[PDB]
């Protein structure tokens, strides 16, 4: 009762079905997005709705309003693997386990055997998506 | 984005101008309008640390390098100076490194020249490439080219090595799928969390990092940069990182050798 990284179905980048079958928890989404070892989204994106996060990056436009720009399904596909929406994007795939060059074991600098653990698990993705849906207006 | 500023170091023998902004080498002309030292992307308090030798914490390790250059540390009491006299004997060398050696035809980073003398001529076990003996010695040697334009050769016998480094530079490593170029080329001037991205130049190495309170070599920097893409990294002084050092050095051709720089 998870769809595994290699089983995900992207259609024009979008993923129509829940990766877990369980509702996203947006408060946990926020934690995931602002914790360095998890989503680390704020390394590249500002989030105006979260004013207490310090040193937000300027690599990509702010996340405010992404709830208006994309459907839930689009947002799931972007979080899981943004390369299926924006070809060659600098945004890394958070639900991807193989097809890497010199795959590593965490930040150890040692070889990691593919398939790797995905950077975020399936419920973490759903949690991030549920928060992204609220970013409106 | 890179600050408007100029760098002239106060020293014991007068001001030395450092070129920190200049036209790129021809191979980068479609890539950058301008190449910049990493100094330009630092805050003013950090920039000020490089502006004079009295305040530059790297000069402690230059001086210790000079002690080691003069020390009879060989098996028969040999010292660097016993053969090379003053360290000014190495004038210009740092500016043109890495290079294909004129006599052996081997690609050499500075660490390789130092260890050739250490092992063959002083009878010593090779120094670790990120050992204090090595970082201090590179610091001392690098100072002997301060203010000289970086001018690394990329054609002729250098070309295959340079090409091998170029490939590494643009390879998107690790689970994060990121290349040197993704950060240092596509995103120079931007903030990645609290860090202001530079062009990832090495004209300023060896470098005192304020974080570590110590010197760092380009080889050691590279180890960390690839590791942090969530990848299997390369060994410091490995053939592939020697090639990368050649390639990355040449991206700053025209910038001055800083001698020993200060960074976060
Ligand atoms: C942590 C999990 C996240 C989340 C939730 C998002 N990002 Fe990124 N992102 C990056 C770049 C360069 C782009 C633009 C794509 C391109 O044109 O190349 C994006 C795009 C997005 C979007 C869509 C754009 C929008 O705001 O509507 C969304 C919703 C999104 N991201 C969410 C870059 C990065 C990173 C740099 C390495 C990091 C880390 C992240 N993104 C992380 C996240
Ligand atoms: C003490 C540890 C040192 C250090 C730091 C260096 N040397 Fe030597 N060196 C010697 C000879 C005959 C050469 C070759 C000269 C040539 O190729 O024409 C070298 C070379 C170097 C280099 C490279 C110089 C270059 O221009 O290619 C460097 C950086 C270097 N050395 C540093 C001779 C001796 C010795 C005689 C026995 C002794 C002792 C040392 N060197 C010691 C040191
Ligand atoms: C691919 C292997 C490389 C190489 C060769 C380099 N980098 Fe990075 N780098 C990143 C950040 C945030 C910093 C600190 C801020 C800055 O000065 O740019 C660096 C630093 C460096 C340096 C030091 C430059 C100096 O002037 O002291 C060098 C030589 C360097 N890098 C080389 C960030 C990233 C990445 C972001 C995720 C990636 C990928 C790379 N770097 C990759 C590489
Ligand atoms: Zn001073
Ligand atoms: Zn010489
Ligand atoms: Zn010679
Ligand atoms: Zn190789």
């Amino acid at each position: 009762c998870e769809t595994a990284p290699k089983e995900v179905v992207y259609v024009e980048g979008a993923v129509e079905a829940s990766l877990t079958g369980a509702p996203g928890n947006p408060e946990e989404g926020v934690r995931i997005m602002t914790t360095n070892a998890l989503g680390n989204c704020v390394a590249c994106h500002q989030i105006g709705a979260l004013p207490d996060v310090e040193f937000p990056g300027t690599i990509a436009p702010p996340l405010d309003g992404a709830g208006d720009r994309w459907t839930e399904a689009q947002l799931r596909g972007i979080v899981a693997n943004a390369k299926m929406t924006f070809e060659g994007t600098f945004m890394p795939a958070f639900y991807k386990v193989d097809g890497f060059v010199r795959p590593g074991d965490g930040f150890s600098g040692k070889a990691g055997a593919e398939p790797l653990a995905p950077i975020l698990n399936a419920q973490q993705i759903e949690d991030v998506v549920a928060f992204l849906v609220t970013l409106k207006e | 984005d890179p600050v408007e500023d100029g760098l002239v170091i106060e020293t014991d023998s007068g001001p030395v101008e450092i070129v920190t902004k200049t036209a790129p080498p021809a191979f980068l002309a479609d890539t950058f309008d301008t190449i910049y030292s990493g100094w330009h992307f630092r805050d003013d308090s950090t920039r000020d640390l490089e502006r004079d030798d009295f305040d530059n914490p790297a000069m402690v390790f230059v001086d210790r390098g000079l002690d080691k250059w003069n020390a009879a540390m060989g098996v028969n009491g040999e010292s660097c100076a016993s053969c090379h006299q003053g360290p000014e004997s190495m004038a210009g060398l740092r500016a043109v490194m890495p290079r294909v050696d004129e006599h052996t035809g081997k690609l050499m980073i500075m660490e390789d020249y130092v260890n050739a003398c250490v092992t063959e001529r002083m009878g010593l076990e090779k120094w670790g490439v990120t050992s204090d003996n090595m970082k201090d010695m590179l610091s001392l040697i690098s100072l002997q080219s301060r203010g000289m334009a970086v001018n690394v050769k990329i054609d002729g016998p250098a070309a295959p090595y340079w090409e091998h480094g170029k490939e590494i530079y643009y390879t998107r490593y690790g689970q994060l799928e990121m290349s040197c170029a993704n950060c240092h080329e596509d995103n120079a001037g931007n903030m990645i969390r609290a860090d202001h991205l530079s062009q990832g130049q090495i004209n300023g190495f060896p470098t005192y990092r304020l974080k570590d309170s110590g010197m760092v070599t380009a080889q050691h920097r590279f180890v960390g940069c690839v590791r942090d893409t969530r990848a299997e990294t390369f060994k410091a002084g490995s053939d592939d990182f020697k090639a990368l050092e050649l390639y990355v050095a040449s991206r700053g051709n025209g910038l001055s050798v800083e001698g020993v720089s200060v960074r976060h």
